[PDB]
């Protein structure tokens, strides 16, 4: 269950678009917004 | 109907009700649940949705706010109510004993067990609903009716 | 953009002294004094004083959220 | 992700107000 979640452009707001839907922010309305960051096992070596 | 374990299913928590703030349909997709009003001590009292109706006074639910209370009405008692009062937990024994001791006496007919079975699956037709139509339009322009504009990132642009 | 942790050079530890560098900067103290007041012989470990340049100011300006 | 209640978050009452 995976709504697929964006961070709006300007408002760094969260918002659930899914498929075959627009790409706007629920609120004042842009036309970009960004994804999340992954949730895997973002290892690094302080090399 | 008799059981609460069947009656909790259309029970509208406090965490639904956020995500059909501005939705169109409003009045035909919530008008039929019951929900969980706090009267106030820990007493609870169900009341059935007659209407809606839009408040004078705002106020801001966690991160979102809204102006749009909630015309409940318990068997005769009927008054303004609003949806920050609503609590999430379910119909006990005791509160269901007592809205159906209410609906007694009041003589207003108990829902039929079918009746809440086809409309248990409205809210969840509607939750999958497809934005594809122009109401993302009229959801924003009701969002920034209330919510001021400088904030935040914006202020640049509010000065052009 | 931010201050380095060491010097590349020595190795000495360095990101521990640019507020101080600022603060006695800005209390009357020049450059050449204030270098080996915090207490650094070596020329090699003045240039990340005296050549730093801190641009993590401007990346901040650009704010995010608020 | 329906309702992530967990109780709650602390609801007010009517005659509290
Ligand atoms: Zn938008
Ligand atoms: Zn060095």
């Amino acid at each position: 269950q995976q709504p697929m979640i964006y961070i709006c452009g300007e408002c760094h707001t969260e918002n659930e678009i899914k498929s075959r839907d627009p790409i706007r922010c629920r609120e004042c309305g842009y036309r970009i917004m960004y994804k999340k960051r992954t949730k895997r096992l973002v290892v690094f070596d302080a090399r | 109907v008799s059981l609460p374990e069947e009656l909790n299913r259309v029970r509208l928590s406090r965490h639904k009700l956020e995500r059909w703030c501005h939705m169109p349909f409003f009045a035909k997709t919530v008008t039929g649940c019951f929900v969980r009003i706090g009267i106030g001590k820990p007493v609870y009292r169900v009341a059935e949705i007659t209407g809606v109706v839009e408040t004078a006074k705002v106020y801001q639910l966690g991160g979102t706010r809204t102006n749009k209370g909630l015309q409940l009405r318990h068997g005769n008692d009927q008054r303004v109510f609003r949806l920050e009062f609503v609590s999430n937990q379910e119909f006990t024994e005791s509160e269901f004993m007592k809205w159906k001791e209410a609906m007694f006496s009041a003589g207003m007919q108990l829902p039929t067990l079918d009746e809440i079975n086809k409309k248990e699956l409205s809210i969840k037709e509607a939750l999958n609903y497809k934005f594809n139509d122009q109401d993302i339009e009229e959801i924003v322009k009701e969002k920034e009716r209330f919510r001021k504009a400088p904030p935040n990132y914006a202020m640049k642009k509010t000065q052009l | 953009m931010i201050i380095p942790v060491r010097c590349f050079t020595c190795g000495k530890i360095v990101g521990n002294k640019w507020e101080a560098y600022l603060g006695l900067l800005q209390a009357e103290y020049t450059e050449g004094d204030a270098l080996d007041a915090l207490g650094l012989k070596r020329y090699c470990c003045r240039r990340m004083l005296l050549a730093h340049v801190d641009l993590i100011e401007k990346l901040l300006n650009y704010a995010p959220l608020e | 992700t329906s309702t992530y209640g967990r109780y709650g978050s602390q609801t007010p009452m009517y005659g509290s107000g």
